[PDB]
């Protein structure tokens, strides 16, 4: 199912694609898992701690 | 024990991992350089893997 | 909200006291970042006491973390409400759905 | 002897997004070009965000006003990423005022002569009442970068982070051109988002100039 | 006031050998480090006018792969000892060189046919040894004008991958300097070495004018 939503969009079915180096603008090689991620942000601040 | 405790971990080892490998027919294969400056001369350029 | 979640949300978000839950169904009469307004609808009503559902939201008072807590209304003037349909978001919620 | 790149042209593909061609490019200078023009278009380049705002009834940017659907910081989080084109100044004052039902886009801002909003839908906020108004000034500046309010820090003066930077995405590639009945050239295509306030051959042009300026370190013409 | 950026000034040159450097430039913007770095060793490896010497022609052997009598090291040596021959030329493209000689010892560079304009850095750079004294060498190179590095692939006739570039090795790192009250300006440290036809100052020069001169369409 997510490679058949996968393509219904028109992106990889691998998940994976290719990436550039932001600061040599350099192909890596071995396609990367790009994709969205629900990140949380914990209440342990280092403002707190420190 | 003897052992050291400055090994390098594991992002160190995996990436001296990749880099000391072998691929049985990769980009430039077989052809003869003069010492490690010209391996990474052609490296960066990109003319071998 | 999460792009990927599992339908649990509205839930969580409806069945703890941070958002504002349309008792009676009805027609938002009037909304404001403090107040909100219903007119109720004729089949819901009691035989007196015309009446309106006023429900005032809770701005940014402090929690017992320090956080703030804060209700921003989500829905807008002359909308039909029916019950159990959530008119102001409490923190950590999008539209009803918990967002965390 | 290399030949040089110019800029054959520019295709305006929409208001937001443009696509500039530099054409003919010899081996390995298009990645090179392409990367270095990225950064600076991406990194540095003058904006006019908005820096201050002054609500004529408001204390604090934690309050709620009376008859408008908004916080005030949602207000303050709508106006943070509002187009704007100063033309001849470095700071002006904007002015706001409006009173009765319905959205309070960026068209609601008093003309200004010597400036231009760029996208008039620009939604700030909703009143919600007839008998109900709103009236604020709001400061604009020419900046670079971004410069949050802290960094930079009366009793009615909101501070809102500046975000001097007109461009959202820059994307390129290099690819060959037949030209010159000669094979084994490169020309370099740049797409480029924008929020509209920066034309985008003056912004290649202003890159390279960057560029160029800072060659000027360890070289001598 | 936002056109004025930051401009650098060369702190020192940490002279070492004449052939090697390191160049250090401080203080940068933030993120300028890396984009001047990275242009200059594109340029400085991959475009660079220089002199190389692409061809061979060994009298007897024809094939790749065969054995001289009288020298202790089969061809590809010879090869790899000729691409490490460090050459300069004026104006002139391609010139035949050609080395004979016959007796026990080493042949170096100091017995090339030194007539014509051009000339060679290093002497002394051994190029084969003869074991005898009846066994003679019969060489025919063929130096070339290039823009970089041209392998042999790309391509009795010995073909050998032309480094035109005089930089043998460059490499950049930057650090984290600040001026008086900023906390993340940059700090550029180049790093090379050439093969002794133009130190290292002179390559990044160099560098740095080609790149400019390319950028005189847009300022």
């Amino acid at each position: 199912e997510i490679k058949e939503l996968l393509k219904l969009g028109d992106l990889p079915t691998s998940g994976q694609i290719r990436l550039y180096d932001g600061r040599t603008g350099e192909q890596f090689e071995r396609p990367v898992t790009v994709g969205y991620m629900y990140m949380l942000k914990l209440n342990h601040l280092v403002d707190d701690k420190m | 024990n003897g052992e050291p405790i400055i090994v390098p971990s594991q992002d160190v080892v995996l990436g001296l991992y990749y880099m000391t490998r072998d691929c049985v027919n990769a980009k430039g294969e077989g052809m003869v350089l003069t010492g490690p400056k010209e391996a990474e001369r052609l490296y960066r350029s990109g003319l071998a893997s | 909200k999460p792009l990927v979640g599992t339908g649990m949300e509205r839930a969580v978000a409806v069945d703890s006291g941070v958002t504002a839950v349309a008792k009676r169904g009805g027609v938002v009469q009037y909304v404001d970042a403090s107040r909100i307004v219903i007119k109720v609808n004729e089949d819901e009503m009691y035989p007196g006491e015309a009446g309106i559902d006023i429900y005032n939201l809770t701005k940014y008072t402090r929690s017992n973390q320090n956080t703030c807590i804060n209700q921003m209304p989500c829905v807008s003037l002359g909308e039909p409400v029916e019950r159990g349909d959530v008119l102001a978001d409490g923190p950590s919620t999008d539209l009803g759905e918990l967002a965390l | 002897e290399f030949l040089k790149p110019r800029l054959v042209d520019i295709e305006q593909v929409s208001s937001t997004h443009a696509k500039v061609t530099l054409e003919p490019l010899e081996r390995g200078f298009g990645h090179t070009l392409g990367n270095a023009l990225r950064r600076i278009l991406l990194s540095s380049m003058p904006g006019c965000a908005v820096t201050e705002v002054e609500i004529d009834g408001v204390l604090h940017e934690y309050s709620t006003k009376e008859g408008v659907q908004e916080d005030i910081l949602e207000i303050l989080l709508n106006l943070k990423g509002l187009a704007v084109r100063v033309q001849g100044k470095d700071e002006v004052i904007l002015t706001l005022n409006k009173s009765g039902i319905g959205p309070v886009t960026a068209a609601d801002i008093t003309h200004d002569g010597d400036v231009e909003i760029v996208k008039p839908q620009h939604v700030i906020c909703h009143l919600t009442d007839e008998n109900a108004s709103i009236s604020m000034r709001i400061k604009v500046q020419r900046g670079r970068g971004y410069v949050p309010a802290s960094t930079r820090i009366p009793i009615g003066r909101l501070l809102v982070d500046a975000c001097y930077s007109p461009v959202e995405r820059i994307a390129y590639n290099v690819e060959a051109a037949r030209v010159e009945q000669r094979t084994d050239l490169d020309k370099l295509v740049i797409e480029m988002e924008t929020n509209g306030t920066i034309d985008p051959e003056e912004a290649i042009r202003r890159a390279a100039t960057i560029l160029a300026e800072q060659l000027e370190a360890f070289v001598d013409l």
